[PDB]
């Protein structure tokens, strides 16, 4: 078969770099690590308005201003 | 239940297929005619076309067709001569030096050494003039037009 | 420029109607075109842009199709102009002046509730939405992508199968 | 539905986007979205020849937000009175409606 | 209205122009010149009758990638989505299926003209 | 010789030269000192409409500052 | 809005009337369904941007994809009709009555 | 190259957005004030209009229902010119 | 002023096409051993408007089959079609910003396609049509390569809005991150105008001047200014695209330069190639661009999906 | 027919009507009729002659039409309500534009003139799918809201569909054709019923489709398409004359077979709602539905007809054809009434 | 080179200004000859090309020629050769420019 693929090459080589690029799409994106951080820029996209929240009084973790020290620190979207 | 109707209905067929008058073939007619470009000079060619590809090609020629033969009937053999250049008129030494031959055979009589060898050389010629003029009109033809312009200059 | 949308819609009217009257394939396809156009210019007057330009684009490529094929079969010595029946030209003026009368009509047994031609580009579009962002036509389509996968592969599915049933009817 | 193989295994392949308060791609409320809801959740339990008269008033509220014809017919008056005023001339509009007011901002 | 403005603009031109064209020249109208070329004879027949088209499953199968073009084109808006799984599966899905349907088409030679 | 098809890519070029300047120059001239504002989305929209009405002459590109 | 849904469904009406009185050829028909389609995917689309439906825009696109896979199969039928009768002609079809 | 660039993209964007989400309450606020200035000029006017006409609540509603219903584009600017209904319409639909 | 804009726009852009002309009769005669027109101006910088004036002084042909209103309408709607081409573009501040623009593009010029395929019918001849049916094969043949290359090639920029372009090829050029898509849409421009070796509806030896045979004057003129406008137009729209040049917000008349530049190059690129290749065959166009060019397309466009998730490189919605 | 193709075709073919049961979405529901309607025309026409050409294009030109008018009802009612289902206080036109393309996509009568041509135009097979397989989805929809249909018209289209299949099976020799005039009397059976206890269509649709496919595969076991080639039954395969005759008079409902229970109790359930003399009148038609069974199975069964002298060569062959289902089925029908509590 | 003075060939006859009678008219080419410069649209010019097309050259005498492209065409300008010298039917057309710029067509016009 790797005759095969050695005539393919010479003979026909437009299909063989198609079904090359198309196994390296679907390939590719499992390999990198890179590929989470889409979703993640995706999400971090404000196109809304965050809308604000009442202190019931059992929220620490949910911060009382935007530069406090909680929430979801964006710094690994700088220094990627 | 026979109608008045339903009188001229006739059964199926056993196998669902009808005997039909199968439509004649009305392949479509084109005149590839003179005035085109292609056309090499003078050439009608009626051709039938089924579409875009010919399925009956009929050239009718008859339109350089002046009555040579019967002038030369009428002329000498000297002034017979410049109609053989005008025959092929790209390849036009080699028309007369067939005529040549023909009435030096008749004659009994050959040509010496160094008519012969320049008529061979300008028969020679002559093809290099029909080889470029065949070649790039095939080429213009083709879509191919600067070998032409390159070799018209030679 | 208030009654644009009215003049919209009547001319995608008389498109529709004159395509009804069913001159040959050429004129219909010619009809279908400017129809399309005009559909597409309505739905960029209601807000929309992509929905507009996929019609269009839809539509030319098949109405090419078209050409191509009653050029093939749906062809006469003497295609059948709007103009060459009297009877089809008379009926294209009375459909014309048959609607005229009839929206006449119906803005008086009703005021207003089924036509405004009184209070006509008064009611368009409805609350928009005057400060926004990620809010036009193409967000709602790429949902065939998430939200609405099923829609996709459906449509996926029908033009596949569509290629085979092509090639068995030719068959 | 005839088959109710979603329910069966819980999917939503297209019972999720029925209606206007359904999802949409980025939070952006369709209008009438409080009206549909509040019919919704009125015709829950319920089925249909019931709720069809004890959740009317819902059904009506969202049948104006959508399809809006009393306030069309509610403009319609003031405008023809309007005019008609204007042609006795009785009338005289403003300047915050003959094109000319303080912007607010 | 600038849009409206500029296509106006240009339908005009044309027009002035072809006014300009037709009624600027002039005119010596006979029925020998006013008939069709067919290279200095005379047609057979009329241009009106049937040209057999020989890549009609050509025609109608890109009136399908047409529709696929259609489904394909919502991607840059498909890809600022939270995601980015589905869309990828999705589309992947839907570009192989048309691959595949070009393969069988072209294996079947409905690809090839019918002569 | 080739240089004989100068002239002619020149009067083109020139020509092509035109619509882009003339356009930024036309933009900067009636908006002022500015380029011509982008609205792709309905905020900017809003942001325009907006500063138009803070003007007191119906036009959004004369940009009120910390003068009020 | 009103008065441009009544003006669509009303060209609806028009080209629905048009495939059913029919002519000689059948292309006119398909086209005839064409436009009926047309009509139909502008009242989706106008409907979806005044309610703001994002969530439906989807199935205008969906009307289109079925509606020229359909015109494609009738153009298919149009090619066989044509190879058996050679003229278009929706009256040379009167043999199954038999 | 490209990946490191709309990566920046993608950055300059989450400013921008940011700045939108610092102004909305400002726009918010005065959105709903100028909504309701021009929903009471319309009362104002309307009353001294429809003065007259026998059965006419001048504030009333068209809904059972009591609580707020934001007002679209042809009630707001109904009384108003031509040209403000057309830039409501039209406005950002015929780009500036 | 937006009408001196139009003017600014239109004008300029007539007399590029009309030294067009002179151009490419120019370099074909030099590549083909030939000084081209010298002699009607100094350098024959007047033949162009020659031309034209001798085409509306010629009478024009009314034929008796022709169907005349489709005849006269059809080179209208292809210069307009042409001219309103030119409106979007960004050079680099454009006349109309639209949000759409390669769809009005492609919109616009699938429309253009009706020109020829009306005119052919109208003009009721043979090789007329044979030019409106070979009109037909070459758009099946490209348009489906030309939207899916576009698709894949602004996949990686995040919007159809012309302008944003720039902002992407802000440090590079999109040549270098797709060379196969600028290889397939410039060959898909080559098939798009009807220019050789795509010319196939105007192929004076295989057909007698198709979807022009019947018609003669300032007619015969439109059409021809239209094709010799969208050459211009899509050697604008590739270095709009792939060859980006510099924008400097500050220096903006460096962009419409560099723009002029590269788009004088592309279009001596079309004529260099009529000049050197012959004629394609119109069912070997789509052997070629649905058996060659249709494959490499998906899988480069499912690998342009790919890219910007395991790259990180998802562009922004504005 | 390679098979890939056949697989494509045949899944579609069982996708569509699958689709509109497990749709909430009408428009997914219109997509699934539409895949229903797309994969039936190969097969239609596979055999490639003008008859089928004809078949095909008068099928596909009725349903486009029909399926334009339900996407017209669909679009209509997401005006109105913004919603993607028929709710109650809906439309009445909306409703009745509705029924009545649903009506010419099954074939009801008065939209019935294109049934019996079209079976005529096609094989046994695709007549089988056409009359049973593709009447499912369809009858889905008016399942799905019974309780919003005019129950005036459902009952005129019902009545008219019977009178006008039994007058049409009256004179048809062609056996293709008396299938289908068959399938327009049992529809309007059904849709008479279907705006009370939608069950009960269930059952005479689940008796129909168990009546006819096992009649479909008798025909298809000599290609017997007249009543002439039916009559030579006696010399080739004359054990199949009881389980013919025993189904021809359940389909013409008579009571000892179990094809009179769905009549019996569609009676019973509209006597119940004052629906009296329109069931009067469907059962005595009813009965002009069983005599041109009557007549064929004279013909086949009890008056042997002649034969010809080459029928003895397929009595020195042997066969292979019964599916072992044609017994299972025929035996379910004619002999299943005193289980009919169990079925209701 | 032609192109040099603005003379480019252009198939169709509709689209020419001049047709060149550049070799022998036979009797059974001369209908053709007529549509084509019927179909040319007028302002239109004949130049006659050769000994054959001036007169009937050097098939005068014969039964299938016509002598002369003047009893089917009406001719502007004679170039005279069998061949005539590309160098003198350049100098022909040369000649026609001449005669076209002496035309004084509006002029008289006014003088009418
Ligand atoms: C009642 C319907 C009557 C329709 C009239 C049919 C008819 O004309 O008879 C054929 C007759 C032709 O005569 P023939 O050539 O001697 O028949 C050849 C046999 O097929 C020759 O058949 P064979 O050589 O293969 O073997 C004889 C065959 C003979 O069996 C048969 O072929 C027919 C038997 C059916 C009997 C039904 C009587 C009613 C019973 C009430 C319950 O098998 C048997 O021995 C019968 C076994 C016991 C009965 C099995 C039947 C089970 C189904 C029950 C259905 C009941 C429905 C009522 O005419
Ligand atoms: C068209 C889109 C659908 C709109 C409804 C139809 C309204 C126009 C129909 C007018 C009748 C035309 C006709 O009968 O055919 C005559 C012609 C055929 O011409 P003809 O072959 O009969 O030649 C006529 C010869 N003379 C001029 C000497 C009389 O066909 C058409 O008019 C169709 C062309 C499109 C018509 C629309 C024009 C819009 C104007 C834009 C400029
Ligand atoms: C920038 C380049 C683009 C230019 C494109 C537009 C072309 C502009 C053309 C300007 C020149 C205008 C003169 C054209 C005259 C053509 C008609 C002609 O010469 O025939 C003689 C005509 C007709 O004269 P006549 O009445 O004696 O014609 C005689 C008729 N026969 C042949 C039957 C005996 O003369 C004129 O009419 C001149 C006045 C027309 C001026 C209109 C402007
Ligand atoms: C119900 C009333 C029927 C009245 C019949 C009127 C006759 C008619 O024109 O309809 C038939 C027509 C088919 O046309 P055709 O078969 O070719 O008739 C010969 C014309 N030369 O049908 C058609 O051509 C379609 C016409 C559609 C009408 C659209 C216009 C509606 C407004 C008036
Ligand atoms: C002989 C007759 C020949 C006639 C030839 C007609 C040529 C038509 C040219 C082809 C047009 C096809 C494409 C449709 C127009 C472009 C649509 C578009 O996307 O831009 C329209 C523009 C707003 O669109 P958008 O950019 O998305 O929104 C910007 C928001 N700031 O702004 C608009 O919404 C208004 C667009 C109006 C388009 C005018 C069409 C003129 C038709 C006159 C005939
Ligand atoms: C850019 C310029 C162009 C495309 C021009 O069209 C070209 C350069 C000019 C041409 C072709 C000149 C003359 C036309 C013609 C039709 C001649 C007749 C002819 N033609 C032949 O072959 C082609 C012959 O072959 C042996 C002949 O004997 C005869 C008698
Ligand atoms: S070269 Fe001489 S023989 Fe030939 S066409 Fe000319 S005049 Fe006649």
């Amino acid at each position: 078969i790797s005759a095969f693929l050695k005539n393919a090459w010479a003979k026909e080589p437009v299909l063989v770099v198609s079904f090359s690029v198309w196994g390296l799409a679907i390939i590719m994106p499992m390999i990198s690590p890179y590929t989470k951080y889409a979703s993640m820029i995706n999400k971090a996209t404000p196109y809304n308005y965050p809308v604000p929240v009442r202190d019931d009084g059992n929220m620490p973790d949910v911060p009382s201003h935007p530069q406090d020290p909680l929430g979801p620190s964006l710094d690994w979207l700088k220094n990627l | 239940y026979p109608s008045k109707e339903t009188a001229h209905w006739k059964p199926p067929p056993w196998n669902d297929v009808d005997i039909l008058k199968e439509k004649a073939v009305t392949n479509m007619t084109l005149n590839f005619g003179p005035q085109h470009p292609a056309a090499h000079g003078v050439l009608r060619l009626v051709l039938e076309l089924s579409g875009e590809m010919v399925r009956k090609c009929d050239p009718h020629i008859g339109l350089l067709h002046r009555g040579t033969e019967k002038l030369i009937e009428y002329k000498t053999y000297l002034q017979a001569l410049p109609y053989f250049d005008r025959l092929d008129y790209v390849s036009m030494m080699c028309n007369e030096q067939a005529y040549s031959i023909a009435v030096e055979k008749l004659l009994n009589i050959q040509p010496p050494p160094r008519a012969q060898w320049i008529r061979v050389l300008f028969g020679e010629i002559t093809r290099i003039l029909n080889h470029i003029m065949a070649v790039t009109t095939h080429a213009l033809d083709i879509g191919a037009m600067t070998p032409f312009f390159w070799m018209f200059e030679e | 420029m208030n009654n644009y949308i009215f003049v919209l819609s009547s001319l995608f009217l008389v498109g529709c109607l004159g395509l009804a009257l069913k001159p040959s394939p050429i004129y219909g396809g010619l009809g279908l075109i400017v129809s399309g156009f005009v559909g597409c210019l309505m739905v960029l007057g209601f807000g929309g842009s992509f929905l507009g330009l996929m019609v269009f684009l839809i539509y030319l490529g098949g109405m090419l199709v078209v050409f191509g094929y009653t050029t093939a079969m749906a062809t006469e010595e003497y295609p059948e102009t709007w103009g060459s029946n009297w009877l089809i030209l008379g009926f294209l003026v009375l459909g014309v002046i048959m609607e005229v009368f009839l929206i006449c009509v119906l803005n008086y047994y009703d005021e207003v509730g089924v036509i405004n031609l009184d209070g006509l580009g008064d009611w368009l579009m409805y609350e928009v939405d005057d400060v926004g962002v990620m809010l036009e036509g193409g967000i709602g389509v790429a949902a065939m992508y998430s939200c609405a996968t099923w829609m996709m592969v459906v449509a996926g599915w029908s033009l596949f199968a569509g290629i085979f049933i092509i090639i068995e009817i030719t068959r | 539905p005839f088959l109710d193989i979603q329910k069966k295994l819980g999917i939503s392949l297209d019972r999720h986007f029925m209606f206007l308060s359904a999802e949409q791609p980025y939070k952006n409320a369709a209008r009438c979205h409080a009206f549909e809801k509040e019919w919704i959740e009125c015709a829950h339990g319920i089925g249909g020849t019931r709720a069809k008269k004890e959740c009317k008033i819902e059904f009506d509220d969202f049948e104006e937000c959508l399809l809006r014809y009393k306030t069309m017919r509610r403009m319609h008056d003031i405008k023809k009175q309007r005019e008609k005023l204007m042609k006795e001339g009785k009338y005289t509009p403003p300047p915050h409606h003959s094109g000319r007011e303080e912007p607010r901002p | 209205m600038n849009l409206y403005t500029v296509i106006f603009i240009n339908i005009l031109l044309s027009l002035t122009l072809i006014l300009v064209a037709f009624w600027l020249p002039q005119m010596n109208l006979y029925s020998e010149k006013a008939n069709p070329y067919e290279c200095g004879f005379d047609p057979t027949s009329s241009a009106r009758l049937p040209f057999s088209m020989k890549f009609f499953l050509v025609a109608i199968t890109f009136l399908l990638f047409d529709l696929e073009i259609a489904l394909l084109l919502p991607l840059p808006w498909a890809i600022q989505t939270i995601k980015t799984s589905t869309m990828m599966i999705m589309a992947f899905i839907l570009v192989t299926i048309l691959s595949l349907g070009l393969a069988y088409e072209w294996t079947q030679k409905g690809l090839e003209w019918t002569e | 010789m080739w240089f004989e098809i100068l002239p002619g890519l020149a009067i083109m070029g020139v020509c092509l030269v035109i619509p882009g300047v003339s356009t930024a120059y036309i933009h900067k001239f009636t908006n002022g000192g500015k380029e011509k504002r982008v609205a792709r989305v309905q905020y900017q929209w809003y942001l325009m409409e907006r500063d138009r009405r803070i003007s007191g002459v119906n036009r959004y590109y004369v940009s009120k500052g910390l003068e009020n | 809005m009103p008065s441009t849904f009544f003006n669509l469904t009303m060209a609806f009406s028009l080209s629905l009337l048009g495939t059913l009185m029919f002519r000689s050829h059948l292309m006119s028909t398909l086209l005839c369904l064409e436009g009926m389609v047309l009509s139909l995917f502008i009242m989706t689309s106008v409907t979806s941007l005044n309610s703001n439906s994002m969530s439906s825009m989807p199935i205008p696109i969906t009307i289109l994809v079925f509606a020229a896979c359909e015109a494609a199969v009738g153009l298919a039928l149009l090619v066989k009709v044509s190879n058996t009768y050679g003229t278009d002609y929706v009256q040379n079809l009167n043999l199954l009555q038999c | 190259r490209m990946m490191r660039w709309n990566q920046e993209r993608r950055r300059l964007l989450i400013e921008d957005l940011e700045a939108r989400i610092a102004l909305m309450p400002l726009f918010q606020a005065e959105k709903d004030r100028r909504t309701l200035q021009i929903l009471r000029e319309n009362l104002e006017e309307e009353a001294i209009i429809m003065k007259d006409v026998p059965n006419w609540k001048v504030g009333e509603s068209v809904f059972h229902t009591t609580r707020w219903v934001p007002p679209l584009i042809g009630e707001m600017y109904g009384l108003r010119t031509k040209e403000e209904m057309s830039n409501a319409n039209f406005g950002f639909t015929w780009y500036t | 002023m937006f009408f001196i804009n139009i003017l600014t726009l239109l004008v300029p852009i007539l007399i590029a096409m009309a030294f067009l002309t002179l151009v490419e009769r120019k370099i074909l005669g030099y590549m083909q051993l030939r000084k081209g027109p010298n002699i009607v101006g100094p350098y024959g910088i007047l033949q162009p408007f020659a031309d034209a004036m001798k085409l509306f002084m010629k009478e024009p042909m009314r034929p008796l089959t022709t169907s005349m209103s489709l005849f006269i309408i059809a080179p209208t709607l292809s210069l307009t079609l042409a001219l309103s081409l030119w409106v979007p573009l960004p050079m680099p501040h454009p006349l109309i910003n639209l949000n759409l623009g390669i769809l009005f593009i492609l919109a616009t010029s699938s429309l253009s396609v009706y020109s020829i395929l009306w005119s052919g019918w109208a003009s009721n001849s043979k090789y007329s049509l044979f030019g409106a049916l070979r009109a037909v094969a070459q758009t099946i043949s490209y348009e489906v390569t030309m939207a899916i290359i576009l698709l894949s090639v602004l996949l990686m920029n995040g919007s159809y809005s012309l302008q944003t372009l720039i902002t992407t090829q802000e440090h590079m050029w999109l040549l270098l991150p797709a060379w196969p898509m600028a290889m397939m849409w410039f060959i898909s421009t080559l098939a798009e105008t009807n220019r050789a070796p795509f010319d196939l509806t105007e192929g004076e030896s295989e057909l007698v001047s198709g979807f022009n045979v019947e018609y003669a004057a300032g007619p015969f003129a439109l059409f021809f200014m239209a094709e010799y406008t969208n050459i211009i137009l899509m050697n604008a729209l590739t270095t709009i695209i792939f060859l980006g040049p510099l924008y400097y917000i500050n220096l903006p008349e460096l962009y419409s330069t560099n723009f002029m530049m590269e788009a004088l190059l592309l279009s001596s690129t079309f004529l260099w190639i009529r000049a050197s290749y012959p004629r394609f065959r119109y069912d070997q166009l789509m052997h070629l661009l649905w058996k060659n060019f249709l494959p490499l397309t998906l899988a480069l466009c499912m690998w342009h999906i790919s890219l910007p998730i395991f790259t990180a490189g998802v562009p922004p919605y504005m | 027919m390679n098979p890939i193709t056949l697989a494509i075709i045949y899944f579609t073919i069982f996708l569509g009507p699958v689709i509109t049961m497990s749709s909430t979405n009408l428009m997914l529901m219109w997509v699934g009729l539409e895949f229903s309607l797309l994969a039936i025309i190969p097969m239609l026409i596979n055999k490639k002659n003008p008859r089928s050409t004809e078949a095909a294009t008068k099928y596909f030109v009725t349903q486009a039409t029909a399926s334009m008018i339900i996407l017209l009802a669909i679009v209509l009612n997401y005006k109105q309500l913004g919603t993607w289902m028929f709710q109650q206080q809906t439309n009445g036109l909306i409703l009745n534009m509705t029924l009545m393309a649903l009506s010419m996509k099954l074939g009801l009568a008065p939209f019935h003139f294109w049934l019996p041509e079209v079976t005529q135009g096609i094989p046994l097979h695709m007549g089988l799918i056409l009359l049973t397989w593709q009447k499912i989805a369809p009858l889905s929809i008016l399942i799905q809201i019974y309780p919003l249909l005019n129950s005036t018209i459902i009952l005129m289209l019902a009545i008219t569909s019977i009178f006008m299949g039994a007058w049409g099976g009256l004179n048809q020799t062609q056996m293709r054709k008396i299938m289908a005039y068959s399938s327009i009397a049992h529809m309007g059976w059904m849709l008479a019923i279907l705006p009370y206890n939608p069950s009960l269509t269930l059952l005479n649709l689940m008796i129909y489709i168990i009546l006819t496919a096992p009649m479909f595969m008798a025909l298809m076991l000599n290609n017997s398409m007249t009543i002439n080639s039916i009559s030579l039954l006696w010399n080739k395969t004359p054990a199949m004359l009881t389980m013919i005759s025993l189904m021809l008079l359940s389909l013409g409902g008579l009571p000892p077979l179990t094809g009179f229970l769905p009549k019996w109790i569609i009676i019973t359930e509209l006597m119940k709602n004052n629906c009296l003399i329109m069931a009067t009148l469907m059962a005595m038609m009813a009965l002009l539905n069983l005599f041109f069974y009557t007549r064929l199975i004279y013909s086949t069964s009890l008056t042997m007809f002649p034969t010809n002298n080459n029928s003895k060569m397929m009595t020195h062959q042997t066969k292979t054809k019964p599916n072992l289902m044609f017994s299972t089925l025929a035996i379910m029908s004619t002999m299943t009434l005193p289980l009919a509590p169990q079925l209701i | 080179d032609m192109d040099r003075f603005g003379v480019v060939f252009r198939a169709s006859p509709r689209q020419a200004d001049v047709m060149i009678v550049a070799g022998t008219l036979t009797n059974k080419m001369a209908p053709a000859l007529r549509k084509v410069y019927d179909q040319m649209p007028e302002p239109r010019y004949v130049v006659s090309m050769g000994s054959c097309a001036n007169g009937g050259g050097y098939y005068h005498y014969s039964y299938s020629v016509v002598r002369g492209c003047d009893r089917i065409v009406p001719v502007d300008i004679y170039v005279p050769g069998c061949p005539p010298t590309a160098e003198a039917l350049l100098y022909g057309i040369l000649q026609l420019q001449r005669k076209i710029k002496r035309e004084q067509k509006l002029k008289i016009w006014y003088r009418r």
